[PDB]
RNA sequence: AGGGGAUCGAAGAUGAUCAGAUACCGUCGUAGUCUUAACCAUAAACUAUGCCGACUAGGGAUCGGGUGGUGUUUUUUUAAUGACCCACUCGGCACCUUACGAGAAAUCAAAGUCUUUGGGUUCUGGGGGGAGUAUGGUCGCAAGGCUGAAACUUAAAGGAAUUG
RNA sequence: AAUCCUGGAUGGAACGACGAA
């Protein structure tokens, strides 16, 4: 059993809310990864990279592992987890709940020619976590993914079909470069266009309407 | 040193949360009460407890106790906390505003009394 | 070693050889 | 305004900005003093034919220790000298 | 010390914009400062402005709107020909299906799109999206 | 790298201050690197003062006061236990106790 | 729009210059508060109770919009308002915090003190800085009680008043809660005085 | 603020503000006609003057410069223009 | 957006701030959506009739959200005298 | 090069300390320290932050000038002044708080408005050493300055923070 | 009913360790 402790799970297990798209239209906190896991049930997870992490001490050297993971499914999502721990499969273990907590939308797009189901971004966007700049440009049909493997595992987890790469900075450090894109992707949703110029009637939060199948 | 612990202060304060219209300011029967109301382990630690409970209760006969709330002093409180008097200090005493509020009044356009006091530097 | 009487050193040397390059010049 | 000058009819100082720090590199250099060929005991070619005169013992770098079996060689065409290296087991035995 | 005026003009409308401001004063008011803004204006990025006449140079203000992420300036106004317009655009642009690069031209300041369909072409000022 | 944004002192539109001495080692420092205090005592000290006043004509007199005013080097300072030595957060901390 | 009986009554303005409510900080004066009216000499700002009414009525909208008065929460560390905030809690659901506010309630779902709110409001911002750093957190709006000089970040509703005050602080949160009930229709009457007194809403030394 | 309206301010602000720094420069300064002791004969006069004006008829004086204002001459009477 | 023939694609249109008509983000947590009751001819506030009011973080973090609610709802008409456009 | 040369005092001499102490400490003490006329042309010469210009968040204090106020005090109760107070303003040395932002961070209202990359302009740098060396010029009485390599050598030097 | 008061310091000697990891 879950036993939710919030409002947001206590709808999502009695069935209110049928999809993310409202948690995000509301700008809503998740706290439990049974959430994402109920609504979206066909994601996958991908683990990029194990590296320890040494703390000194009076007597040697205390290694607790890093990890981070990637979780999506293909259609739009994606999110990213990062997590230390003593042991390998804790750290896998936490990172991906971590991962589903951090999840986010993406805004595919077209690079012209508005023909069948976005393959592109529809923006230029640059993500910053460190030293680490990564930039990514919409790309025409069959260009696929030009960027690095981790990169490009992250954004086949989101479902970009063709898109184009540029990064500065000390991109061997894999948590920023990761960050980074996560960021780049982040802000497409972020960025103003005009298909988004009209307006629209700011809709109710279901904290407002279901509020009695809430808390208590 | 002398000093007790967190299992002795804190099974003392919930011995005094809930059996207070009880037990007194003597050890002895405090004891004899003690291992009756609570089953405990070791005598040594029961008279360990015993001795708080008797130091909290003659802390709590002069003044009450942080951290400690039982049925009666919570009462008490409540009791005081509804207390009002029947002159309502807002209610009017004969009222002094100086001539900005004065002219505050008038800008908001009411009916009130106003003994103008002048303020100056 | 510091870098001010490393410094010294080289004018030092530096004296040294213009004199002894004077000898001949 | 970014250090540079920016304008339409600056493209002189760019030019000469540019060499200058093209002199800089060491790629640039290397080609344009020619260092290939004034030294470097080749004339920038890619192999060169040359005569034993001894073999040698030359012992290792930290952290390490072997004897690395080379030789003294005299090229034809400078008579310059270069110790090489002989890379096999018991390759030296071929080389008398 | 104050050279192109456009530079400072943008300078600010975008700095309003990024604090949410909706609205901004404007100095020292160019000819080619209100024809760039009234093609912003008529592709829905501002909004309406206000020319204030002092005898001096002008002011401007310009009463904004979220639409707009970035409005620029290319200084040195480079010449640019009728193949070098569509690499500015893929250059400085985030998509091929809007934002618009200004340019002078002979048949008045206008944008790119405008200048493809007119075929002609001329000096970058700025950019807008 | 940079420890203090006045990086010592009090010089800010200055250039040069034309130094002093520390009166405990005769050090050239900066009036405003510095470290100003003033040693306001009575001439005598709390416990005598009775004997004086038991042994002084002109009574009720004053019993004056001795000002002299110390600058330290920061070694000496730090050695005499003065200014002594912050936390991080703390060195911000520009009023006295 | 509103019918113009909500607007105020020369009673309520009684109460208020009584309170001093409009007698606001001194010449230190944050600008991102046009409330005020007419600076005063002895260095002191009045405040525009009209301003005060109308902002406190937008409150007691908001307030009663929530469906579940439960999920609104009263926060008040200073010694002069927890009474105010209790009585508030009292007349309404509104869960209330008085005192120390337990960083950790409005996220860390395993705490106690584990509120999940609608809504909050706060005495005063700097001295319940956290509550409303913790609901920037989570998605949650935020409605003070401030002076001129306080730390409006994170804030949205803001209703001016002298918060140095004893009586100030008690007279806002008792009109809220009037106002409140008088909008949820419990208190039918609204020319009504609402028997309770101020003073309730006070408090004492002992 | 986030939002106001920079073409109809408040005249208290554009008082206080600089003049150059409003939002059409001008001046803070005026003139004055003044009469003197005697020969009435009115004198046009400036705030901020820079020089001891004085009365073409005689040559009493009307006012002496400061960095700023002039300080009018005390026996006289000023009017503003 | 939309792709050749209608068939509304990009999921989630999203929210943008009434004082500032910037996108509210999911991951912006301080973002609100204030909620005014609406009121009906005797004082009494009705349930689910409400004014609707989005802000976004930026808007609140620099402090600007109260003057920013104070011009919406006179705009709307639920206030009178407080805000003034001309400063 | 003249003058002046009280103090302190590179050198040097001595007393000690020390395993040694031509170092620290003590006592002397020349040149210098001051000046005039003329050279030098350097420095952690540092805000280690080029100049011009625009814009972007709050807050108060302060230096100079100016405006206003039946404001306070002193004159001759009184005037004009001057010194203070309040409000405001231009310009300056700075400061405090926060980060919407920037940054590798330490931190920065500039080190922001820079991958959403272009306001104008000058200078400098391109792994560490060798080396600011050699040579050649040029300036200088000299001391030295400005200009300034290569051979060879090496996989790290280094910056900021972390826990020990 | 008498009744005057305080805050504050130094203090000698103590060289060195193959590299590898
Ligand atoms: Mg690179
Ligand atoms: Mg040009
Ligand atoms: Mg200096
Ligand atoms: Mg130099
Ligand atoms: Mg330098
Ligand atoms: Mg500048
Ligand atoms: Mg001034
Ligand atoms: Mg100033
Ligand atoms: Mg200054
Ligand atoms: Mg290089
Ligand atoms: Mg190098
Ligand atoms: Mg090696
Ligand atoms: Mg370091
Ligand atoms: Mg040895
Ligand atoms: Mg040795």
């Amino acid at each position: 059993g879950w036993v939710p402790v919030t409002k947001l799970g206590r709808l999502v297990k009695a069935g209110k809310i049928t999809t993310i798209e409202e948690i995000f239209l509301h700008s809503l906190p998740v706290k439990e990864f049974q959430i994402i896991d109920t609504l979206l049930p066909g994601l996958q997870d991908e683990v990029m990279n194990i590296k320890p992490v040494q703390k000194q001490t009076r007597a040697g050297q205390r290694t607790r592992f890093k990890a981070v993971v990637v979780v999506g499914d293909s259609n739009g999502h994606v999110g990213l987890g990062i997590k230390t721990a003593k042991e390998v499969a804790g750290a896998i273990r936490a990172g991906i709940i971590i991962a589903k907590l951090s999840v986010i939308p993406i805004r595919r797009g077209y690079w012209g020619t508005n023909l069948g189901q976005p393959h592109s971004l529809a923006t230029k966007t640059t993500g910053k976590c460190g030293s680490v700049t990564v930039r990514l440009i919409p790309a025409p049909r069959g260009s696929g993914i030009v960027a690095s493997p981790a990169v490009k595992k992250l954004l086949q987890l989101a479902g970009v079909e063709d898109v184009y790469t540029q990064s500065n900075g000390k991109t061997r450090t894999l948590e920023n470069t990761l960050k980074a894109a996560f960021v780049a992707i982040g802000n497409t949703y972020g960025f103003l266009t005009p298909n988004l110029w009209a307006e629209q009637p700011l809709p109710v939060s279901p904290l407002d309407i279901y509020s009695d199948e809430a808390s208590a | 040193g002398r000093v007790r612990t967190k299992t002795v202060k804190r099974a003392s304060k919930a011995l005094i949360e809930r059996y207070y219209p009880k037990l007194t300011l003597d050890f002895q029967t405090n004891k004899r009460l003690c291992d009756e109301i609570a089953t405990i382990q070791s005598k040594r630690l029961r008279n360990k407890i015993a001795g708080y409970t008797t130091h909290l209760m003659k802390r709590i006969q002069k003044g009450p106790v942080r951290g400690i709330s039982f049925k009666l002093q919570e009462e008490e409180r409540e009791r005081k906390d509804q207390y009002v008097p029947e002159v309502s200090a807002l209610d009017l005493s004969r009222l002094n505003v100086d001539n900005q509020t004065s002219d505050l009044v008038k800008s908001l356009g009411l009916k009130l009394p106003l003994s103008v006091i002048n303020v100056s530097a | 070693m510091r870098a001010k009487w490393r410094k010294k050193r080289t004018r030092r040397l530096k004296r040294k050889r213009r004199k002894v390059r004077a000898r001949s010049k | 305004g970014k250090g540079k000058p920016r304008g339409l009819n600056s493209a002189r100082k760019l030019r000469v900005h540019r060499r200058n720090n093209r002199w800089a590199e060491n790629n640039y250099k290397k080609r344009l003093l020619g260092t290939a060929f004034k030294s470097s005991p080749f004339g920038g070619s890619s192999h060169a034919k040359g005569i034993v005169l001894e073999k040698l013992g030359i012992e290792s770098k930290q952290p390490n220790s072997a004897i690395r079996k080379c030789v003294r060689v005299q090229l034809i065409k400078n008579g310059k000298k270069v110790t090489a290296f002989v890379p096999n087991d018991g390759c030296l035995n071929f080389v008398d | 010390t104050r050279s192109s005026v456009l530079a400072d003009a943008l300078n600010a409308i975008n700095n309003a914009e990024k604090t949410g401001k909706r609205q901004v004063l404007i100095r020292p008011s160019s000819k080619v400062i209100i024809k760039f803004l009234q093609v912003m204006q008529k592709h829905g990025y501002i909004g309406e402005f206000e020319y204030i006449d002092d005898h001096r140079s002008g002011k401007i203000v310009v009463q904004l709107n979220g639409r707009l992420n970035k409005c620029g300036v290319i200084s040195p106004r480079f010449n640019v020909k009728i193949g070098d317009i569509e690499k500015w655009t893929a250059n400085l642009l985030p998509a091929r299906q809007f934002g618009y690069v200004i340019l002078t031209t002979s048949a008045g300041i206008m944008d790119h799109e405008e200048a493809r369909r007119k075929h002609v072409s001329g000096k970058i000022l700025g950019f807008v999206y | 790298p940079k420890k203090r944004a006045s990086n010592g002192r009090n010089k800010k539109g200055r250039g040069h201050v034309k130094p002093v001495r520390c009166v405990n080692c005769s050090k050239s420092i900066p009036k405003d690197k510095a470290i100003k205090r003033m040693a306001i005592r009575n001439i005598v000290e709390a416990a005598a003062v009775r004997d004086l006043s038991e042994a002084s004509v002109y009574p009720e007199y004053a019993l004056p006061k001795t000002y002299n005013k110390l600058h330290y080097c920061v070694s000496c300072a730090i050695h005499a236990r003065i200014v002594r030595v912050r936390s991080r957060e703390d060195r911000k901390n520009r009023a006295p106790p | 729009s509103l019918p113009a009986t909500f607007d105020l009554t020369p009673e309520d303005a009684q109460l208020l210059l009584a309170a001093n409510t409009h007698l606001g900080a001194r010449n230190v004066q944050v600008h991102q508060e046009p409330y005020v009216f007419n600076a005063r000499p002895d260095g002191v700002h009045v405040i525009n109770v009209g301003k005060t009414w109308e902002k406190l009525v937008l409150a007691a909208r908001i307030i009663a919009a929530i469906p579940n008065p439960e999920d609104v929460v009263a926060i008040s560390s200073r010694t002069f308002g927890q009474r105010a905030v209790l009585k508030f809690a009292a007349h309404t659901g509104a869960t209330p915090i008085a005192g120390r506010f337990t960083p950790g309630s409005f996220t860390n779902y395993i705490t106690r003190s584990f509120k999940e709110p609608r809504l909050v409001i706060v005495t005063d911002p700097r001295s319940d800085a956290q509550a409303i750093k913790e609901a920037s957190y989570v998605n949650i709006p935020v409605i003070a009680l401030t002076d001129l000089d306080s730390p409006s970040e994170f804030v949205d509703v803001a209703i001016p008043c002298n918060n140095r005050g004893k009586h100030s602080i008690g007279l806002i949160w008792y009109l809220l809660a009037r106002e409140v009930l008088r909008l949820r229709g419990a208190l039918v009457d609204r020319t009504q005085p609402w028997s309770i007194m101020p003073d309730l809403y006070f408090y004492r030394d002992p | 603020v986030l939002v106001q309206d920079l073409l109809h301010p408040t005249a208290a602000s554009e008082a206080r503000k600089h003049k150059l720094k409003t939002l059409v420069q001008g001046p803070r300064s005026y003139f004055l006609d003044v009469k003197c002791p005697g020969c009435l004969n009115i004198t046009t006069v400036f705030s901020h003057a820079q020089t001891a004006v004085t009365c073409e008829s005689c040559s009493t004086i009307l006012c002496t410069p400061t960095g700023g204002k002039a300080k009018l001459s005390e026996g006289t009477s000023f009017r503003r223009k | 957006m939309e792709n050749d023939k209608g068939q509304l694609v990009e999921l989630y249109v999203p929210r943008k701030c009434s004082a500032t008509n910037r996108i509210i983000k999911a991951d912006d947590h301080a973002s609100v959506q204030i909620n005014v009751a609406k009121v009906d001819e005797e004082g009494r506030a009705i349930p689910g009739e409400y004014v609707t009011y989005a802000l976004s973080g930026y808007v609140r973090s620099r402090g600007e959200s109260d003057d920013s609610l104070n011009r919406l709802a006179q705009n709307d008409g639920l206030l009178k005298n407080v805000w003034s456009y001309s400063r």
